RNA sequence: GUAGUAGCAAAUAUUCAAAUGAGAACUUUGAAGGCCGAAGAGGGGAAAGGUUCCAUGUGAACGGCACUUGCACAUGGGUUAGUCGAUCCUAAGGGUCGGGGGAACCCCGACAGAUAGCGCGUCGCGCGUACUCCGAAAGGGAAUCGGGUUAAAAUUCCUGAACCGGGACGUGGCGGUUGACGGCAACGUUAGGAAGUCCGGAGACGUCGGCGGGAGCCUCGGGAAGAGUUAUCUUUUCUGUUUAACAGCCUGCCCACCCUGGAAUCGGCUCAGCCGGAGGUAGGGUCCAGCGGCUGGAAGAGCACCGCACGUGGUGUCCGGUGCGCUCCCGGCGGCCCUUGAAAAUCCGGAGGACCGAAUGCCGUCCACGCCCGGUCGUACUCAUAACCGCAUCAGGUCUCCAAGGUGAACAGCCUCUGGUCGAUGGAACAAUGUAGGCAAGGGAAGUCGGCAAAAUGGAUCCGUAACUUCGGGAAAAGGAUUGGCUCUGAGGGCUGG
RNA sequence: CCAACUCAGAACUGGUACGGACAAGGGGAAUCCGACUGUUUAAUUAAAACAAAGCAUUGCGAUGGUCCCAACGGAUGUUU
């Protein structure tokens, strides 16, 4: 498992053809965006809840989004 | 203080093996465990690695010497004998 | 509080209960630590620090207080 | 009777030499054109201990005469050798401790070690710690040299035989008393299965000529003839004399 | 207290059967075999370690498993000789070569003497 | 016949109620009282065994009393691997070609000899020292971790997350001053030519002792959750309060190394050493270890607790201290040897630069990402006071890993927690003789071949200690004093603040 | 401000008890033998016997000493 630090980088990996699904984990102090790729599970942490919603609707169509 | 009157390093043998053997081995016991002058670097940092092998801690020079001393008495005589012969031949 | 510590409650030797080497190591580390800080604070010059360092190794000062008074 | 201890050693088995940790045979370079005519320079890389051998050994690196590669060698270390020293082998090598020269180029009275018996055999004589050979004289007509061996015997060898200048390092080893059975145990643990030794007079007749009797005693002269067959040849073999060596005998 | 057992059929405490105790998220202790200590690269003679290279088992140095920068030193004889050893050789090579030139020139002056 | 006789007796121990059954001192459940007491009567494995493993059932026999019982009998079920091993490598050694012996069975064993082949181009050149053999389920060694799951299997099954060795091409990146850039340096950065040949390192190594570091455990305090005790006392006692491989970043131990600088009124420094014009102290750096820190993995898991239903929801999983403590690992230094304490596979690096592109589009690329592939055999169970051997369910024999609290010098003995267990045929009496364990007035070896046996001495602290001696010892010589409980006093430290 | 447990002393106190169980040398004066540690008759002998360091003698310079082998060859010998 690897951690993505930039939202821009997370979007780039979310558009990969091998990205099988994306899962949204909402903790009590941040939201984690996890994208399952061929080799690694990339995770992005977004402390600001409001800033996380904008990224949630910006994901490419056709990618399986799940809420945890 | 003075821990032993005369036994010195051979006190590790206690009362065993007889006084003469302890006296006899004391000479070599002291010599093989002592530091020797290094002709190369100029330090008293030469100690025996194994019988006949003497290495300097500082400069790392390893020298073949006597079993329990860096230089045996015959070793000095041989060097002078060889040196004298070389001068005559190289004259 | 010091209860149950009399001669009738001791089975090992004093060394077995607390080795003399342990006590010596504590004292040297304490005294050498004290000398370094005085040298660092410039209370004592390296000339006096050297005199105290070897005396400590020589079993001259038995604790921190006596070392301070001599200085 | 049964096969005595002396007889069982020849079969090998548990009496073979213990050589697992030995560094290899210590010998001169193979005689070649460079040593026969000129000289070849080598460098001592390390002085090492060889289990079972008192004398230290020296690892020497040489430049191969005609191949692009290094040539590794293992010499019996001479007293005074040191790491980083240059060692010169050949006919024209200078007379200095550590160099290997043919006996023809070594003047009379020199101290040498690891002397060849046959030209090119790479050294058979004076190899133990503190031992050496002394060049006595040369015979240009016969092309031979006289040397004195450590035992005190004089031998004729061809002048082409090579020898290292100096004496073997590690001398004086046997002067130190062992003081303990265990020290003897460690000494022979890395040599061969020859220690401890049980006296024949302590055995039964079945296994030694000296065995048996209601008292421990040999019962017959311990001096046995040269031609005695194996199993009978025990004790002082072909003794020219016996008893304490006093007078010219101990010379 | 919880007591452990070997996780393999190796029942003897050999050097290759070393282990560490790890507490899992399940709240239990368990062994995990630990690889033996490795020396790492060392100088041919002095034996001092070669700086800049990690100490790993030989298979862990495999190119596919280790980045190139971690198994190399950017210098002549990098990873084989220390910096001091390289400096000694360079000076020795230059000075010895210069001395040969002096010897060559010196004998030419004596050669013409006739 | 002996004879229903000898005999059932080591390893502390059983009791009550109920269920089941034709039948219960012996099966099962519950309660109580004991034991093993972490070098175990606990939890595993190597040999060896071979189905003894699990479920159900059971006429007899067998389990030296009994049995409803089972390691017995009958029927059926059960062992899942690219990552654990074998497999590979070599060790002592073993088996061999040729050759030499030998009536022959056989003997020696690379020693009498046109080796095996390998590399690079595309069949040719170069290289080429007579074994491509066997030999380790403890030596060397490519890669897997939590969580869950069975009546019986799992690092093998399920889920999730990684890694290793191969194969193939694509996209992007990188280099062309044809083969990168940065740092005075130690070296740093993710890429960043290259053949035959050559060189080094790792693999790779004894033992003992002292210190230092890491992990796990033990231990102390606070917070919260449940439980125990409660006539009295107890802000109390107990249980727990979790974080895997792997990836990134940070940290930089003890050493080593680099730059500046130039040292006696010598300094620095360890428990001990020891270091310095061959450049110390000091100042500033580099590198190395990690079973160290943070984040991802990852709370979604696990555990505890409280609910609702009879699957589902909620809360918590927090903040510190302590050490000659214990187990394991590592670091560094020192002692010891007439003892110096394996090899090879494999992998990494280096020296050299034949040969090779482009006028900028090709060439090169150990970089990132994507795609494909994963043989065979072993795997159940016991590992022993009942699964191995001893003719047996024999008080014997049989390699090794994990190891809590109290007392104490102490994996001594004694007691306890986790786990295990009451399995040794039972009942009633309390004669002689016996076996094992004790005690005894006064005397004190008179006993006896003989102080055999037993008794006495015993830990620690202080004092004191002869002859003799190889000067090291003798020595714990001998001899004497002290020791509980309770309430106090003194001494011995660390980190911050000019 | 935070600390762990070693040492020393004093008062008081119990039917002089207190290393309270457990644990845990009897001591001394001599003779014989063997120096010592080690080893030995598995299942009647553990010793004064064996070994041992030390001491001494003997053979041998490889075309060799000692020894194995039916023969060929081999062990000591990776030796001097
Ligand atoms: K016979
Ligand atoms: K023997
Ligand atoms: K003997
Ligand atoms: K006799
Ligand atoms: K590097
Ligand atoms: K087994
Ligand atoms: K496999
Ligand atoms: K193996
Ligand atoms: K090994
Ligand atoms: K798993
Ligand atoms: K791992
Ligand atoms: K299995
Ligand atoms: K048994
Ligand atoms: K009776
Ligand atoms: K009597
Ligand atoms: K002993
Ligand atoms: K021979
Ligand atoms: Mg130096
Ligand atoms: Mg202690
Ligand atoms: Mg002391
Ligand atoms: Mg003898
Ligand atoms: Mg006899
Ligand atoms: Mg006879
Ligand atoms: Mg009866
Ligand atoms: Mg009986
Ligand atoms: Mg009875
Ligand atoms: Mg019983
Ligand atoms: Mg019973
Ligand atoms: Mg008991
Ligand atoms: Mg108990
Ligand atoms: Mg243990
Ligand atoms: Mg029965
Ligand atoms: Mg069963
Ligand atoms: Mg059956
Ligand atoms: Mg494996
Ligand atoms: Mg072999
Ligand atoms: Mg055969
Ligand atoms: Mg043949
Ligand atoms: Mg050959
Ligand atoms: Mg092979
Ligand atoms: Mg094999
Ligand atoms: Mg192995
Ligand atoms: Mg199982
Ligand atoms: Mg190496
Ligand atoms: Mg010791
Ligand atoms: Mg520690
Ligand atoms: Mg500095
Ligand atoms: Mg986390
Ligand atoms: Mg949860
Ligand atoms: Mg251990
Ligand atoms: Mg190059
Ligand atoms: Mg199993
Ligand atoms: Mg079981
Ligand atoms: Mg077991
Ligand atoms: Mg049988
Ligand atoms: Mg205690
Ligand atoms: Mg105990
Ligand atoms: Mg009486
Ligand atoms: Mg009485
Ligand atoms: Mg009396
Ligand atoms: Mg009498
Ligand atoms: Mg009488
Ligand atoms: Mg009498
Ligand atoms: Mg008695
Ligand atoms: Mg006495
Ligand atoms: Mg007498
Ligand atoms: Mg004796
Ligand atoms: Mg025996
Ligand atoms: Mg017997
Ligand atoms: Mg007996
Ligand atoms: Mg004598
Ligand atoms: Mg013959
Ligand atoms: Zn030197």
């Amino acid at each position: 498992p690897k951690q993505i630090h930039e939202i821009k980088d997370f979007l780039l990996t979310a558009r990969r053809k091998d990205a099988r699904t994306v899962k949204i984990k909402k903790n009590k102090d941040m939201v984690k965006f996890k994208v399952r790729c061929s080799k690694y599970l990339y995770t992005l942490c977004v402390s600001d809840f409001e800033k996380a919603d904008k990224l949630k609707q910006s994901l490419p169509p056709g990618l399986s989004v799940q809420d945890l | 203080t003075k821990r032993t009157k005369k036994a010195g390093i051979v006190g590790k043998y206690g009362t065993r093996y007889g006084a003469s053997l302890r006296k006899q081995i004391k000479k070599m016991e002291v010599s093989q465990h002592s530091k020797y002058f290094c002709e190369f670097c100029g330090k008293y940092a030469v100690k025996r690695k194994a019988v006949g092998i003497w290495g300097c801690k500082d400069c790392g020079k390893v020298k073949a010497g006597g079993a329990y001393t860096l230089n045996t008495a015959s070793a000095v005589t041989v060097r002078s004998t060889i040196r004298r012969l070389r001068e005559q031949t190289e004259s | 509080k010091g209860r149950h510590s009399g001669y009738g409650k001791r089975k090992g030797t004093r060394e077995a209960r607390l080795p003399t080497k342990v006590l010596w190591m504590r004292r040297l580390r304490v005294l050498r630590r004290l000398l370094r800080k005085y040298r660092e604070s410039k209370k004592i010059d390296k000339h006096m620090y050297h005199d105290m360092y070897m005396k400590v190794k020589g079993n001259v000062f038995k604790n921190k207080r006596v070392l301070m008074e001599n200085i | 009777g049964r096969v005595i201890r002396a007889q069982r050693k020849g079969a090998g088995s548990v009496f073979k030499s213990h050589t697992h940790h030995r560094k290899g045979p210590a010998r001169f370079r193979t005689l070649d054109f460079g040593e026969r005519n000129g000289y070849l320079k080598g460098v001592i890389t390390e002085v090492i201990h060889d289990p079972g051998r008192g004398a230290p050994l020296a690892r020497v690196t040489f430049r191969h005469p005609f191949r692009y590669k290094h040539q590794k060698e293992l010499f019996v270390a001479a007293e005074g050798m040191y790491t980083g020293q240059f060692v010169y082998c050949g006919k024209k090598a200078t007379l200095m401790v550590g160099n290997v020269l043919p006996l023809r180029s070594i003047p009379e009275g020199a101290v040498v070690c690891n002397v060849e018996h046959k030209v090119g055999d790479r050294g058979v004589f004076a190899r133990c710690s503190g031992d050496y050979a002394i060049v006595i004289s040369h015979n240009p007509d016969n092309g031979t040299t006289r040397v004195k061996l450590p035992s005190g015997a004089k031998k004729i060898v061809p002048s082409g035989c090579r020898a290292m200048i100096g004496q073997v390092a590690g001398g004086g080893r046997t002067e130190k008393p062992m003081l303990k059975a265990g020290n003897a145990y460690h000494k022979y643990r890395v040599k061969r299965n020859c220690w401890p030794k049980v006296r024949g007079v302590a055995m039964n007749p079945v296994e030694h000529p000296h065995g048996g009797g209601n008292h421990q005693h040999i019962g017959h002269a311990s001096t046995v003839r040269r031609d005695a067959p194996p199993g009978q040849k025990v004790g002082l073999i072909a003794a020219r004399r016996t008893g304490r060596l006093r007078g010219q005998a101990r010379a | 207290v919880q007591r452990l057992t070997y996780r393999k059929r190796h029942s003897y405490a050999t050097k290759s059967n070393q282990h560490r105790v790890v507490k899992t998220p399940g709240g239990k202790l368990i062994y995990q075999t630990t690889k033996k200590r490795a020396n790492g690269p060392k100088c041919p003679v002095t034996g001092k370690r070669i700086q800049g290279i990690p100490h790993l088992r030989p298979a862990e140095y495999k190119r596919s498993r280790l980045s190139r920068n971690r198994r190399t030193v950017n210098r002549a004889y990098g990873g084989v000789l220390s910096g001091s050893a390289v400096r000694e050789r360079i000076i020795r090579a230059f000075l010895v070569e210069e001395q040969k030139i002096v010897k060559k020139v010196l004998k030419i002056q004596k050669a013409k003497e006739k």
